[PDB]
RNA sequence: UGCCUCCUAAAAUGUAACGGAGGCGCCCAAAGGUUCCCUCAACCUGGACGGCAAUCAGGUGGCGAGUGUAAAUGCACAAG
RNA sequence: CUUCACACAUGCUACAAUGGCCGGUACAAAGGGCUGCGAUGCCGCGAGGUUAAGCGAAUCCUUAAAAGCCGGUCUCAGUUCGGAUCGGGGUCUGCAACUCGACCCCGUGAAGUCGGAGUCGCUAGUAAUCGCAGAUCAGCAACGCUGCGGUGAAUACGUUCC
């Protein structure tokens, strides 16, 4: 059954806006998946009432 | 685990085909045992539990046969065919051993039908 | 007929439609707009281009020149002349349903055998 | 085009299309399109990937949008309830907080008519 | 040769002999399968999951899924037995390592208002399971050519014997915890 | 009022009463024939919508599930 | 006296394209002002803050009238319609704004797609729409009331019927 029922899964290059890029295998036609946020240019991957009375006065 | 799963699953497949296939003194039973490196085979006579002939891929004649593992299954299939006829056997029943008939075992079985045994 | 959601001020707009298949042209330079809350009748002889006029509206054709414009509110329902949806070797129940008990008839869940028995197909 | 997690609707002018972000209305969207040089009368389908970097960081340095704004609105409501102020008792019952009239109106903090 | 698999047996494989004192190299944990399913409960009505719940997991994971049927009938859920209610795909081998790279590198930080994943979602043996939002995050499906939005949940099954033995393995692969 | 299962029925078979409980006047073109393959329910732990209970993942589980249909005798070697 | 499961009444703003928003540009009348009216100048995104010219006023301030006109954009959508509710930060008057003030800025963006039985006003500078001023007043819940002008209609066969 591992013949002509599964979709196209060929090699693919992914670039990011930061400049990081790598090469995996995906289903996107043309091998041109382009992201705008990745595992290095995202946050969390890289980092009272009394004090407001004093700021008023 | 998977090694403990495979032993329990193939000796349950082996018991299922054993309910209906037993084999007697004049028609013995050819029992295959297929590992990853070799295959063993013996004729068992299930009335007193007595092997009358046996052949294996671990002896020196089958070990020095060139080719893949199917060609060494053909060679051990020719040995127990010509050892059954030295004890007065010419018809047997074929025990799959729980495996699937095809590949190395069907190459053992078809190489024993060409050389005298009539199953 | 089940009632549907609220219909806007723009139902279907057709602006300068041209349609054909060969040198024979069927529809040429047609401009109209379907009203809200009315019954519209399409009149003509055979082989003149009436089912092709629907199949550009439902999105199963492609116009030659001019565009078909629907609008954001319209959910479209389309019965067909050829009865292409119904297959012969399948029972009258499990074509309406698909072996399912309850179906969607538009934001409500009526039972399927209660739905087909509302269309006369009752009992066995 | 995704900007902060909001997925702007196509064919809409950038003056108004940024107001679909929870946290930006009409006046703040006039200064997003001032500090980044993008003109007001530009459709969002022509939005350049080089342009979209310039306004995915002016917001994250100077504004407060989805998630960490909506968790400030519901936390300031949360501050008033357990300290037991007058607006906190007034939030727990669904009645208006800013001294409104409750005799013939306030059908927004309440539902429709119950009709005893 | 996928990059997450070769990075596994280059320094992740060796580092777990220091954090845990194994006496044999066969004891070192390894992720064996990643199981993804939708679980489309709104398929007991309207019978539309072939167009919508199969055409998207084929694009996300690489191979076509299996339609799962209901084991027993429930009257409160408007359900029968043998009714299509779930859609599952299993990822093994080298397509597992490419999915775990493509999930953690470019997919998982596209969750709207993402802040991490919780490290308390182990079953007791070392098998993690989280869930996602909709037919967003993966780029392979597009937002324009789809029906109603629907989410999923993803199992990760390891050979680890206990919880933190699988927590140290998925921290090294690139799951963000907190 | 005929048929089918149990108890009464006294450890073979059979056994009455206007004694005690229940089924039948069908259904299935696969729910038949054969060859191969699989183990259930319930409970517990983790999981987007999802709840006691839909689908997933892992532990535990030797028959408490299941048998088109009443009951008894069978069936996990499966007759599921 | 301001409460709130509800009910009636008088209004205001809307449900949009004879419209919304942005930029430019014309035209009033009648009033009020020393415990006041604040021109100009600077500061503030704005409410306003400060400096202070002139004036018991046909002199000075109030004073930018708004609809209108010209051009640009939005293209029929619960919206660039609508501005309720709520979160934050402010100005002002006043001993004091929590119960319980008005105004401003930012964010939020509810109902509503012209309204059932029934029912109301209006015959000409009228109705319909648009602003401005006054009285009470420290401030103001002013959308009310008393006034003022701008633009400016449609019909009246007739007394059968209420
Ligand atoms: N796929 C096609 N290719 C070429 N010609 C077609 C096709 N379908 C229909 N036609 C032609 O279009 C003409 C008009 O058909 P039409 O009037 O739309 O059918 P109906 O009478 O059902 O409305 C017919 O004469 C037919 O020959
Ligand atoms: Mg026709
Ligand atoms: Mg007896
Ligand atoms: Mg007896
Ligand atoms: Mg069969
Ligand atoms: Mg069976
Ligand atoms: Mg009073
Ligand atoms: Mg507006
Ligand atoms: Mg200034
Ligand atoms: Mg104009
Ligand atoms: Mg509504
Ligand atoms: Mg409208
Ligand atoms: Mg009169
Ligand atoms: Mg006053
Ligand atoms: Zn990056």
């Amino acid at each position: 059954m591992k013949s002509d029922i599964h979709p196209a899964y060929e090699e693919t290059t992914v670039v990011c806006g930061c400049g990081n890029t790598f090469q995996t295998r995906s289903t996107k036609p043309g091998g041109r998946i382009v992201v705008e946020v990745c595992s290095q240019c995202h946050p969390f991957y890289t980092g009272g009432r009394v004090a407001r009375f004093e700021k008023r006065y | 685990s998977v090694s403990a799963t495979r032993r329990i699953s193939r000796l349950r497949r082996h018991t299922r085909l054993r309910k209906k296939l037993s084999g007697t003194a004049e028609r013995p039973r050819l029992v295959v045992h297929r590992s990853a490196r070799h295959i063993h085979v013996q004729l068992v006579n299930d009335l007193n539990g007595t092997t009358v002939a046996a052949a294996s891929s671990i002896e020196a004649d089958v070990r020095g046969v060139p080719g893949d593992k199917k060609a060494r299954s053909v060679r051990v299939g020719q040995l127990i065919a010509e050892r059954a006829k030295a004890a007065g056997i010419d018809t047997v029943v074929f025990d799959r051993g729980g495996y699937t008939y095809g590949g190395r075992i069907a190459a053992l079985a078809d190489a024993a039908r060409e050389n005298g045994l009539s199953f | 007929i089940p009632v549907g959601p609220r219909l806007g001020n723009v139902v279907v707009e057709v602006d300068h439609l041209d349609k054909g298949y060969d040198g024979r042209a069927l529809i040429k330079d047609l401009s109209f707009s379907l009203p809200r809350n009315g019954i519209v009748g399409v009149i003509g002889p055979n082989g003149v281009g009436k089912t092709t006029l629907f199949k550009t509206i439902v999105g199963l054709e492609t116009p030659d020149s001019g565009s078909v414009k629907v609008g954001e509110t319209v959910k479209l329902s389309y019965v067909d002349q050829a009865r292409a949806g119904i297959d012969p070797r399948k029972t009258v129940w499990e074509v309406v349903s698909d072996g399912l008990d309850y179906i969607q008839v538009g934001q409500t869940e009526v039972p399927s055998r209660a739905y087909v028995s509302a269309f006369g197909f009752k009992g066995p | 085009a995704r900007l902060v997690g909001v997925d702007l609707p196509r064919d809409k002018r950038m003056e108004v299309a940024l107001t679909y972000i929870f946290g930006i209305g009409r006046t703040r969207s006039n200064e997003i399109l001032a500090a980044t040089g993008i003109d007001r009368d530009l459709r969002t389908r022509d939005l350049t990937e080089e342009q979209l970097i310039h306004l995915r960081d002016y917001i994250e340095a100077n504004l407060k949008v989805e998630g960490d704004l909506r968790r400030e609105v519901q936390a300031d409501i949360r501050r008033k309830i357990e300290i037991g102020c007058y607006q906190g008792l007034r939030h727990r019952r669904g009645m208006p907080v800013r001294g409104q009239r409750t005799k013939t109106n306030a059908r927004t903090r309440k539902g429709p008519k119950r009709t005893i | 040769q996928p990059r997450l698999k070769e990075r596994y047996r280059s320094e992740i494989r060796d580092a777990l002999r220091k954090q845990f004192g194994y006496g044999n190299v066969m004891q070192i944990p390894t992720v064996t399968k990643v199981v993804v399913n939708m679980g489309v409960g709104e398929a007991a009505r309207d019978a539309k999951l072939i167009n919508g719940a199969v055409n998207d997991l084929a694009l996300i994971t690489g191979q076509k899924p299996e339609v799962r049927r209901a084991r027993k009938s429930i009257a409160q859920f408007k359900l029968r037995e043998g009714m299509p209610v779930g859609v599952r795909v299993t990822l093994r081998g080298d397509r597992m390592w490419e999915f775990l790279d493509r999930l953690t590198s470019i997919a998982l930080p596209r969750i709207r208002d993402f802040r991490g994943l919780s490290p308390k979602q182990f079953d007791g043996v070392g098998n993690y399971t989280f869930g996602l939002a909709e037919q967003a995050v993966f780029h392979e499906v597009d937002v324009d050519k789809i029906d109603r939005v629907r989410g999923m949940d993803i199992n990760v099954v390891t050979s680890a014997a206990t919880d933190d033995e699988g927590r140290a393995l998925l921290r090294a692969l690139g799951f963000p915890f907190k």
